[PDB]
């Protein structure tokens, strides 16, 4: 019932999440590779991210919005598959802002696996 | 890192976003695993030397 | 004015005599009806292949003498003989025959068995353990 | 490590229906190098198709092979454990060859009487998208659709 909104596309290296939300807080729908039905390691493939983006795009288009600001987050692999899925869905993409957390040399990261 | 689509075309927006995401992902992956201070300095100097040699050969 | 052709295949000679006639070609192999000489396993079309696409309405009387080979080899031999005799009548067929390559000896013959091998190219079973 | 592409021999048009696929399936049902026996099997099956379907045998055969003919192939690629499959589009020639091979393999296994009737009934069943080669094509298609994700990575 709202024309403009935000789409948070978080791409973890292990999984992906797409949350369609009102311009200020109050997420309106959400989807992820797990809710798609993919399980285990298949959740981290770009195709699963595209599937999740397509489902959420169809859902929110039937809900009836037009303009989307796409907030890209994380450092996965299928970071652009969701972008192309939304573009193919056809919602008016206005902004491509990226908001993956960057630190200013605070907090100690985990150990390096070997 | 906001980039405006400009509503004139879409491929241009992705062409810039590719870069912005690349230099973002560099630091994002740097701040993922813990290395000692000396090893971090060594890695920084190695990256700087690689970039320096590439620019020397490209200029 | 008769025409003579000599074809060969798989060690099977052929002598084809082409006679000008206008009362049906009536192909004949070694004084016997081809439908009885050959197994009639549609191999007849194989020998008629160069005489079909150009013509056989010219009703050439065919006198074939074949001595050697099996039946496919004999059919190939008489095909080559018919083509080579056809090169003696209106050489303009030579281009069209060469186009689809019915005027070249097949050159394929059975290889000789080699010692230590179960045949021309087969080898014994190899065990490692 | 060969860097050479193999040549291809002529397929030869069939000398009865003038359809190369007939010669191809003859060579496929070849056993013990018996061209006469294979040709007899095929032509008897086609005559039985005449007797049953009351339609053109060549048209029925084309309708069967086109329906059995697959689209995707799954190539096995092992890396660490088991094999993850890869869907690839096949050339038309290999497509037809696989269709004919499946047709013959599932024809020589049916419960019926002489192989004449065996292959004839297999062809008439595959003409209506209900058969064993149909099940094989369905299985490989569903497996590729399931493993659609790894299609991007081949090698
Ligand atoms: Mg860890
Ligand atoms: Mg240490
Ligand atoms: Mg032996
Ligand atoms: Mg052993």
């Amino acid at each position: 019932n709202v024309s403009s909104g935000i789409i948070h596309v978080s791409c973890s290296p292990n999984n992906t999440i797409v949350s369609a939300s009102d311009p200020g807080g109050n997420v309106l729908c959400w989807a992820s590779s797990g809710t798609m039905g993919f399980k285990g390691s298949r959740k981290k493939t770009p195709y699963s991210a595209g599937i999740a983006a397509d489902k959420v795009a169809k859902t929110v288009k039937e809900m009836g919005m037009a303009t989307v600001k796409l907030f890209v987050k994380g450092t996965g692999r299928g970071k652009d598959t969701a972008i192309r899925s939304f573009a193919n869905a056809g919602l008016s993409i206005t902004e491509i802002n990226e908001k993956t957390p960057i630190p200013h040399n605070g907090c100690k990261p985990p150990k390096r696996p070997r | 890192p906001k980039i405006e689509v400009k509503n004139d075309d879409l491929e241009l927006a992705l062409k810039k976003f590719k870069r912005v995401s690349l230099e973002i992902r560099r630091l994002a992956q740097r701040h993922e695993y813990h290395l000692r201070k000396g090893m971090r300095l060594r890695e920084k100097r190695k990256i700087a030397q690689k970039k320096r040699r590439k620019f020397r050969n490209m200029v | 004015q008769s025409y003579y052709g000599l074809g060969r295949r798989k060690s099977s000679s052929a002598k084809v005599y082409l006679t000008p006639t206008q009362d049906k070609g009536k192909i004949t192999v070694n004084r016997r009806d081809p439908s009885e000489y050959f197994p009639n396993k549609l191999v007849i079309q194989d020998m008629e292949q160069p005489l079909d696409l150009t013509d056989l309405k010219k009703n050439f009387d065919i006198n074939v003498v074949v001595k050697g080979g099996g039946f496919t080899g004999q059919a190939g031999a008489i095909r080559l003989g018919i083509v080579r005799a056809l090169l003696q009548f209106n050489p303009e067929l030579k281009k069209i025959l060469k186009s689809k390559k019915l005027t070249t000896r097949d050159k394929r013959v059975k290889e000789r068995k080699k010692f230590g091998l179960y045949g021309a190219r087969r080898a014994p079973q190899f065990t490692k353990r | 490590m060969r860097k050479n592409r193999a040549p291809k021999r002529t397929v030869l048009p069939d000398p009865v229906f003038n359809n190369t696929l007939v010669t191809r399936i003859i060579n496929v049902i070849m056993e013990d190098g018996k061209k006469g026996l294979a040709q007899r099997i095929l032509y008897g099956a086609f005559d039985l198709i005449e007797q049953r379907t009351k339609e053109k045998p060549l048209t029925v055969f084309e309708r069967a092979v086109g329906n059995v003919m697959p689209r995707l192939e799954l190539r096995v690629r092992r890396i660490a454990g088991s094999n993850y499959q890869v869907p690839t589009e096949v050339p038309q020639d290999r497509k037809i060859a696989l269709a004919l091979r499946w047709i013959a393999m599932f024809a020589r296994k049916r419960h019926e009487k002489t192989m004449l009737e065996k292959i004839a009934n297999e062809i008439i069943d595959a003409s209506n998208n209900t058969g064993a080669a149909i099940k094989k094509k369905d299985d490989t298609h569903k497996m590729a659709e399931a493993n659609k994700a790894f299609a991007h990575m081949r090698w």
